[PDB]
This record gives structure tokens, C-alpha cells and sequence, in this order.
């Protein structure tokens, strides 16, 4: 329209505008005058906290995203643990590529993507991956920006999966919603394999349904440990 | 030869240690901290959490969650993190060669006890474990057999009466008003003087203010009038960033919610009325013995005005021909743990453990037939 | 005898006459004092400025906000705002007119007492009353039951109300409102290459906000559309004739209300605080709360905010619930409008605190009257 | 008209109506509700107390008290409110021209019956009133003369045996365990 923004012209105009508005002289001055009736009725020490024992920091996650993705694509036998926690600026197609590559990988048993700003496409892709992959044991998607729809799709993948034992989904940026929570526990009652589900429920109903489902699955573990004892 | 472990997992704090001692070895807050969603600090290459003192020290970039709400374990993975931290990082011990004693509040879900047994036997696998009621341990630490225990912690406040070793479960009372509610009320009422504490890191600051400066008034209206008259009840507190705040009547308005729950919108009665109702629901021939043996336990009973106020209120409610005695020992914050150390040291208790063979044979349901 | 209605907010004073359909005077809440660019505070020259004058000579005037997050904290500067409001904006003699004031949710007792004391002792008004903002909004809406979302320039509150009895324990306050949204819009325009960091440019930024911003129904879809095409962009003509083009800033800016991490602040969004507020209220009355979500205040004026709120509450609540969002077009001054309906009633005459009642009872009467 | 009134004030519900009918006209819960929160909207037909169905409908902002506990009237002002409601608001009748029949559980205190008589004759003044045992009425409705009645309501559970119209008071049993205890 008018080309590149000329900030100096705007500032000059604004200052010109300000110069031309002088104040008015119709102000009744504030003197603090009381015109109504005044009503008449008829060792210190600053304890500072010091519980913060400064346990040291760690070392930033040195994983090479490209190299690791290449190893997962190559089905590298030496690669069992993939930890992509707290790595800055991982593209959404890169995470989707990770999820696509993990479908046929025979060797990665733990996968986590905490605090990588992952959203619903990533969760959808991971959901698709979980229907096919038969080796992955641990999935941690905590502390991201995945909505209720992504989580729903994830748990809708669970009856086509018999290998995952831990799903951590807690501390998403938005509450999942009561309706979604109901469909989630409903799906949890239709899988006998998952042993830990990381999520702070809001409603006591699904909370207890989930608790009973997990106790049931662990008791199936107990009973098969008892039956195989000759 | 194998030393027994005593672990008390309350709503707010974990007190863990070895049986036969006098004080718990590890006392740390029962919180799990997770990364903040603000992308300020991404360089910390951790796993996915911080637990305990480490979470409290790094709270400026963390979101803090309590795994237990109102005495009920709501998240079990975070509870596993707490137990792993208190076994391997704090006590510096290997769980497979030490029996474990755990505690539970009355009128809790059965599933909580079942899953505690299941987690202790299948993930942190112990030779034996035993679950006990907290008020029985408080009475064990108090040295007597008959009494009514008011146990108030971070999530629950419960009254349990016991006469000659027999408990009366129909007179057990439970009120969902404890230290965390008082912390929230203090956060709400500090906005009247212009101080704004909102984030969970400032909740710990408000909790420290409550632990250091609050007390229970003997008469609420007289102390309010005294505070309104002169600035003799005002105390100063220094914030972590060097700011200095002054508080007056908020010192005693905060614990007064324990006697007037309607300050936070609850329809229930105060702790004195609840204690009197628990006494009146028992048999007539034991009430006299309950009157002389009011036992206070828990960290919420540590305000320096609460025994005299409770005695005044209960003496007002009870008949005038009765001796009302409040028993408030100085070490009552860790009475449950002390009782657990007493219980785990008895020679007559060693046949009441639940071994791994029994758990394998019976499953996670023997905890009702073996533990009270 | 005509009553006055003064609605003092964090950003704007709205003042006028009871019975009118809109406030006659609307002006910012900014006390402006001489700076030290040259010499000290000159004696005899006007020692303070309010509203438009303070928003004009801004460059040499330290600007203050006497009301901070809805609570009166500088009583001298409050009394100043009030004096200027009576004498220099409405142009009335206060002693001839009953004056209705508004207050924030959970306003401390001592503030109500001090407000009462100032109204009777300084300005010698014949009568006054103090009504709670959110309650006035629900009154104006024509209902006796609902949960108000009141969001202005400095503070947002959720106030649940049932059959005339508000619920103090369930009120939620969030310190995120219009001024934060202006700051955020300024930041992301600077990011795009339009560096509006002067106090002069601030007005322009506010105008862009009020004219071109909207709440997207599905944010990430909208972001993809804005990245894939120019179909959502708008031109804006600046006061000097320059024309700029803005894109996704239109809907990134009010998204902060739903996602406060955009400005750092780790609090829940207004949909989450709304839900949490409802969940602190007893099981029985909850259903009614869901059916009467009333939006009040200027920061609820963004197009599309009702549909977005409907979606978030719908997905956050049990399916069986009838969810309804009520967003009157006149909600920008609805509080004032509520006051206009309030004083105009034949039944309101005996509700005022009179001067004689104050002279007999003292500060006490404000609580010991209509609570 | 002189058409007698029949009112049954149990621990949980009030069943009131006119004699000669088949079903009670007004069946409403025996509760009194009082507000516990702060009122901010003036007028709007706000009451300082609520009785019956109105208290049950608005129970989310009220504290509900039962005037009768285990068949014994513990609060008398609330009982006067219940009786005023069931005479003037529900049955829509004037009490001074209708005899009243009231019920009482066995083995109750005498003071309860005395104060019921005093209130019915000095505040809602009736030409006549009569107090009857509930189990005798239950046997009356069953159509027979001999039987043992187990009457269990909201506050009491009592057994009364009657043979050929003669009652045996030494075999009347009373247990303070009923619906409210099961609710608790
Ligand atoms: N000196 C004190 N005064 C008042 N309250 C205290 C004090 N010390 C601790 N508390 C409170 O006690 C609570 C926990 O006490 P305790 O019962 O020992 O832990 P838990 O509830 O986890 O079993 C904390 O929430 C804390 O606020
Ligand atoms: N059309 C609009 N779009 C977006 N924001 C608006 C619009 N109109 C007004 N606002 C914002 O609302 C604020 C006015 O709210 P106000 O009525 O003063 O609330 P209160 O006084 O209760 O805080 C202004 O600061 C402005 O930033
Ligand atoms: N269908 C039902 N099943 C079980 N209990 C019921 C049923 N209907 C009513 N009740 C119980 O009956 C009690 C009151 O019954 P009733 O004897 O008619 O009233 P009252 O005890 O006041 O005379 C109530 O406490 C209620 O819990
Ligand atoms: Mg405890
Ligand atoms: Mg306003
Ligand atoms: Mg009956």
C-alpha cells in the first residue's frame, strides 16, 4: 500500500499532535476541603527462609536428532533408549518422521519427548505408530501442548497394542475435559497390557475406573506369575 | 539382623527412617516438580521431574504438584517417584533387604491400601510390609492405651477414639480441612494488605509465613479488638528478594478457620465441636476416660495457642463436673513415626508381617485380613 | 432529584446520570504529575492531570494508576479522580445528588469504610451506595443467577452468584486483562518490524486492538491459514496517512486470555478459571451456573470470544449440560448500565445510606445496611 | 364445613390432607432451610427461611434442619413454621373450623405430646384435636383387626401387636434405627 513502514514520520506526526493539545483551565482545584460532618465515636527479627539447598544442575541433552533418526530408520540394534527431553526447536515434521520411523523399528524400548512443544499432529502420528509397533515399552509425552483430541486418539490406539506398559501424559497445558476423560477410562477398560497411566484425573468416577483397571492388569500379572510356578 | 524401615507418607510431607531410632532420618516435602511451560529454561537436560528438596530448590522454573490430595493418593506414578526418592536418594538404602511399615488415615479407600501393598511388593520389592492406622501409632507414642486422638496434617483432620485398645469405627470423624486450606486462606487474605502471592513458588513462602508467625487466639473477638486498637501484634517478615512485609490480625485469623470453617465457605463444624460429637457417639461409660485423654498429633497442631483454646472450648461444651485434659507433647509433629518405631521394635509384632510368599499365595487382598 | 452513577475501573472511569442509557463521561484513570525534565514542580501551575489531558502531555508527566487490579490503593489520588469527575467532567455540585459507586469483588471492609467516609465527609453528598460490579452486570442482564466473567483493563474476575446470594469462596481473580494484551500486541508488532514502543504510539496500538483483533475459534487452524495465505490480513491507516498490513497478530493477541504462557504468567486461562470457579460451587447449583455465563467488560468485546468460550466450556464440562454464553452488545458499559437501572427504581429510595444515618452510626452502616 | 384434617408429621416427610379421601393432598419434606452465604441482590422475593419443596429446590445455598429427630420434636419454632406452611400454604385452609388428627410414635416423651396440644390449641386454635399411635392407624388401613405392625419410617422403627382390638403395651418394641441412619 504505502511501502515499508517509516517510523520517523509517524513519531514526528505524533509529537506534532501532542504539541497541539494544551491543557484546559476549567479545573476546579483539589484542596482537600472537608465539607461534611466528621464522625466522632461516642525483639523484632526478620526470619528469612533458607531451605533452598542448591543441588547442582545437569548437562544439556546431547542427543543428535538427525543421527538418532537415521539410526531408527536403519533399525540399529545398538539403539534402545531415545531421550529427546528438553531439546529446543525440534520441527513438527521431524517429530512426525520419528513417529513414522518407529513403526517398523524393532529395537527402541523407551521413547520420551518431554517439553519439546509437541502438539496434536505429533500425538496423531504416535497414535498411528502404536497400532503397529510391537517392541516399545515406555512412552512419555508429559509437559507439551497436546490437546484432548490427541490424547483421545492415543488411547483409542491402545486395544491394537500389546507391548506398551507405561504412558505418561500428565501436565499438559490444558485440562483434557470430563467427556474425554470418560472415553479415556472406557478405552483403558478395553486393554489388559498397560500397567501405569500418568495422569491427574479430576472426576472421582473415571479416577476409580482407572485405578481398578490398573489393579486388574497388575493382578493378571500376579496370577500368571503364580500359574507359571509349576 | 534385618533392620525395619518406618515410612510415613502424609499429604504434605514424607517422614522416613529406620526402626529403633528417636527421630526420622529424612523429612522432606511430598511434592513432584515438572518443567514449566514458559520456554525460559530448556537447557536443563533432566529426565522429566524433580522430587522433594530438589524440586523446592529449583521451584522458580518448575510447576509443583502434590501426589496426595485430602489424604488420598491421586497419582501413583508420582507416588512411585516419591518412594524411589526416599529409598535410593534420601535413606541411601536398598529396599530388598528391609521390611517396611507404612501408615494410612482412617476411612480411606481400600484400593489405596491394596495398591500400596502391590507397589511395595512388585516394584520396590520388600521381604515384608505392614500398614497401620496413624492414630493408633500416635497413641503408641503417647505411652497410653485409652484416649481420643485428633490427628490433623496437610490434607485431613480426623478424630479417632480408642478405649483399652479397642477402636470404635462408628465414632471416627473426618474433616477435609487441614494445613493446605489454611495456606490457601492465608494467600487469599494477604491480598487485603496489597501483597500478591499467586504462583506455587509463592505458596511455599506463604506456608513459611504460616509456620513461623501464626498462632491461635484464646478469645478471637478480644484479640481482633486489640489488633484494631494498637500495633503490638504486628510482625515483619523478609521476603526472598529482600522485601519486608508486616502482618497484624492475619497471624490469628488464619488458624481460626480450624474452629470456624465458614470463613472458607464450609458448612461443617469446628474441631472442638467435631471432637465433642465424636465423644458423644461413644458409649456413656468411656466418655470420662476420653475426656481426660485428648491427644493432639500432627503438624497442624503446632500453633502455640491451640491446646488452651481446645481446652476452653471443650470445657464449655462438656459438663462442669469433668476433667478435660489436652495432651500436647513438644515432639508431636513426628508422633506417628515415633509410634511406628515403637511398633516395629516390639518382639510380639514380628509374627504379624506379610511375607512375600503370603502375598504371592493370596494376592493384594490379604491386607484386610492381616492389617487393621 | 437525579442520581449519579460512577463506575471506577482499573483503566477507565465511567460516570454519568441515572436513567440515561449510556455514560456521559468516559475517561482514563491516570493521575499525571510533572516530571524533572527541566526544573522542579512549579508552584501555582496545575499539580495533577486526569484522563485526556494526562494522555496528551504524557511525555513530561509521570502517569499513575490510583486503582490497581480493581482495589483502591492511593486514597489521595482516588479522591482526586472523584473530585475531577464531579466538578470537571459531569459539571455538577455533588451535595445536590445521590451518588452510586462500584467496587471490585472481595474488596476489603476497610476500603468500603474509607470510600464511605470520603463520600460523606469530603464531598457532603446527600446519599450514597456501593454495589458489587459483577452483581450489577448480572442485574443489568435481567437474571438473578449466573457466573459473571468481568474482564476490563487491569483485572479479570469470575464471580458465581445464585438467587441473590453471591459466593465469596468461589470467586477467582486473574491479573491478566487489556493492558497486558496491549503490551503483547506491541511486542509482536515490534517482532514484525513495527516498533511501537513510544507512549505516543500506545494509543495507535490500543486502536488497532479494539478495531481489528478477534478471537479465533480454533487457534492452530487459524495460524495455518494465516501462514498459508494472505486471506486473514488487514490494512490499517495510521494517523499520518501511512498504511500498514497486519496478519496473525489479530488473533495471537487475545489468545493470551486463553493461553497466559504467551506473556509468561503461569496462571490458568479464563476458560479454566471459569470451570474451576464453577467446580468450587456446590453440586446442586452448578447446572444453573452453566446456563448463565454472562460476559461483562471491554476485554470481552472481541468478535468470536463467545463461540470460543462455548467450545472450551462445552468440552470441559459433562456432555449432558446445556451450555449457554450470553454476550450483550452493550456489555462494554453494562456495569454502569446496571447502576442506571439500579438507582432509577421506585424501591431504591429507602436503600441509600443517608447523611443523618452516617452522622449517627459512623463507617459501620456500610456493612450494617445492605451488606 | 367441619371436614376433619389428617396430618402425619414423621421424621422425614409431612403427609397432610382431608378426612374421607384415599391419598394425602400435600406430601412434602419436613425440612427448614436457612441461608448461609452473603446476599447481594435486593428484593427478588428473598425469604429469611424456606420450608418444604422450596427449600429442597434451593438447597444448594441453604442449610437444612430437620425439626424432628427420632420421632421427637427438637426445635419448636421450625415445627410451628412447618404447621403454618401445611395449614395456610399447602392445604389452603383456615385451621379454626377444622378438627385435626395428629400421629405420634410409641414410647415418646410426654412433654412432646403436651406441647403439641398446647401449640394446636393456643396458636393455630382448632375446635378439637386428637393424637393417635401410628401402628394402630396402619392396622386400620390394612382392613383387619388382629396383627403385629412393624412401622419403620425416617426416625424410628416400632413393633406393636394388637389382638381383637386390644393392644399389649408391654410387648411394644422400639428401635432408633430407620432411614436417616441408613442415609448416614
Ligand atoms: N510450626 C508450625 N506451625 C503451624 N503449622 C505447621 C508448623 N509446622 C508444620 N506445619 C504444617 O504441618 C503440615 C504437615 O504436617 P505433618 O502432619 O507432619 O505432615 P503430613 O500432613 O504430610 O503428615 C504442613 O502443611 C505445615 O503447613
Ligand atoms: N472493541 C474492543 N476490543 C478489544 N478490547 C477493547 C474493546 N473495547 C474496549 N476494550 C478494552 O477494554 C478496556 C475497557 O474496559 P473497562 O470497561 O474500563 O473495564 P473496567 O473498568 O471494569 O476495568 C479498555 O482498556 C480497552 O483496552
Ligand atoms: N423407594 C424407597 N426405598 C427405600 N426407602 C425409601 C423409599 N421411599 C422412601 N424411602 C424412605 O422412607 C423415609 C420416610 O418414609 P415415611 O415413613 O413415609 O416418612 P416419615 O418417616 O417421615 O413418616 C425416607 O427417609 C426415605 O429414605
Ligand atoms: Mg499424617
Ligand atoms: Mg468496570
Ligand atoms: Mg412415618
Amino acid at each position: 500500500p504505502t511501502g515499508p513502514f517509516k517510523r520517523e514520520e509517524l513519531l514526528d506526526h505524533l509529537e506534532k499532535q501532542a504539541k497541539e493539545f494544551k491543557d484546559r483551565e476549567d479545573l476546579v482545584p483539589y484542596t482537600g476541603e472537608k465539607r461534611g460532618k466528621v464522625w466522632v465515636p461516642k525483639l523484632n527479627s526478620v526470619i528469612k527462609p533458607t531451605q533452598y539447598k542448591p543441588v547442582p544442575d545437569e548437562e544439556p541433552n546431547s542427543t543428535d536428532v538427525e543421527e538418532t533418526l537415521e539410526r531408527i530408520k536403519n533399525n540399529d540394534p545398538k539403539l534402545e533408549e531415545v531421550n529427546l527431553n528438553n531439546i529446543r526447536n525440534i520441527p513438527i515434521p521431524t517429530l512426525k518422521a520419528y513417529a513414522e520411523a518407529l513403526k517398523e523399528n524393532s529395537y527402541v524400548k523407551k521413547f520420551s519427548i518431554v517439553g519439546t512443544r509437541s502438539n496434536d499432529p505429533v500425538a496423531y502420528a504416535l497414535a498411528e505408530m502404536l497400532k503397529e509397533n510391537k517392541v516399545l515399552k515406555t512412552l512419555n509425552v508429559e509437559s507439551n501442548f497436546i490437546s484432548g483430541a490427541g490424547i483421545l486418539r492415543l488411547v483409542e490406539a491402545l486395544p491394537y497394542n500389546t507391548s506398551l506398559v507405561e504412558m505418561k501424559i500428565d501436565n499438559q497445558s490444558q485440562p483434557l475435559g470430563n467427556k474425554v476423560e470418560m472415553e479415556i477410562v472406557s478405552m483403558l477398560e478395553k486393554n489388559a497390557t498397560l500397567l501405569k497411566f500418568g495422569y491427574h484425573f479430576t472426576q472421582q468416577g473415571p479416577r476409580l475406573r482407572a485405578s481398578n483397571a490398573m489393579m486388574n492388569n497388575n493382578d493378571l500379572v500376579r496370577k500368571r506369575r503364580l500359574a507359571d510356578l509349576t | 539382623e534385618t533392620t525395619a524401615l518406618v515410612c510415613d507418607n502424609g499429604s504434605g510431607l514424607v517422614k522416613a527412617g529406620f526402626a529403633g531410632d528417636d527421630a526420622p532420618r529424612a523429612v522432606f516435602p511430598s511434592i513432584v516438580g515438572r518443567p514449566r511451560h514458559q520456554g525460559v529454561m530448556v537447557g536443563m537436560g533432566q529426565k522429566d521431574s524433580y522430587v522433594g528438596d530438589e524440586a523446592q530448590s529449583k521451584r522458580g522454573i518448575l510447576t509443583l504438584k502434590y501426589p496426595i490430595e485430602h489424604g488420598i493418593i491421586t497419582n501413583w506414578d508420582d507416588m512411585e517417584k516419591i518412594w524411589h526418592h526416599t529409598f535410593y536418594n534420601e535413606l541411601r538404602v536398598a529396599p530388598e533387604e528391609h521390611p517396611t511399615l507404612l501408615t494410612e488415615a482412617p476411612l480411606n479407600p481400600k484400593a489405596n491400601r491394596e495398591k500400596m501393598t502391590q507397589i511395595m511388593f512388585e516394584t520396590f520389592n520388600v521381604p515384608a510390609m505392614y500398614v497401620a492406622i496413624q492414630a493408633v501409632l500416635s497413641l503408641y507414642a503417647s505411652g497410653r492405651t485409652t484416649g481420643i486422638v485428633l490427628d490433623s496434617g496437610d490434607g485431613v483432620t480426623h478424630n479417632v477414639p480408642i478405649y483399652e485398645g479397642y477402636a470404635l469405627p462408628h465414632a471416627i470423624m473426618r474433616l477435609d480441612l487441614a494445613g493446605r486450606d489454611l495456606t490457601d486462606y492465608l494467600m487469599k487474605i494477604l491480598t487485603e494488605r496489597g501483597y500478591s502471592f499467586v504462583t506455587t513458588a509463592e505458596r511455599e513462602i506463604v506456608r513459611d509465613i504460616k509456620e513461623k508467625l501464626c498462632y491461635v487466639a484464646l478469645d478471637f473477638e478480644n484479640e481482633m479488638a486489640t489488633a484494631a486498637s494498637s500495633s503490638s501484634l504486628e510482625k515483619s517478615y523478609e521476603l526472598p528478594d529482600g522485601q519486608v512485609i508486616t502482618i497484624g490480625n492475619e497471624r490469628f485469623r488464619c488458624p481460626e478457620t480450624l474452629f470456624q470453617p465458614s470463613f472458607i465457605g464450609m458448612e461443617s463444624a469446628g474441631i472442638h465441636e467435631t471432637t465433642y460429637n465424636s465423644i458423644m457417639k461413644c458409649d456413656i461409660d468411656i466418655r470420662k476416660d476420653l475426656y481426660a485423654n485428648n491427644v493432639m498429633s500432627g503438624g497442624t497442631t503446632m500453633y502455640p495457642g491451640i491446646a488452651d483454646r481446645m481446652q476452653k472450648e471443650i470445657t464449655a461444651l462438656a459438663p462442669s463436673t469433668m476433667k478435660i485434659k489436652i495432651i500436647a507433647p513438644p515432639e508431636r509433629k513426628y508422633s506417628v513415626w515415633i509410634g511406628g518405631s515403637i511398633l516395629a521394635s516390639l518382639s510380639t509384632f514380628q509374627q504379624m508381617w506379610i511375607t512375600k510368599q503370603e502375598y504371592d499365595e493370596a494376592g493384594p487382598s490379604i491386607v484386610h485380613r492381616k492389617c487393621f
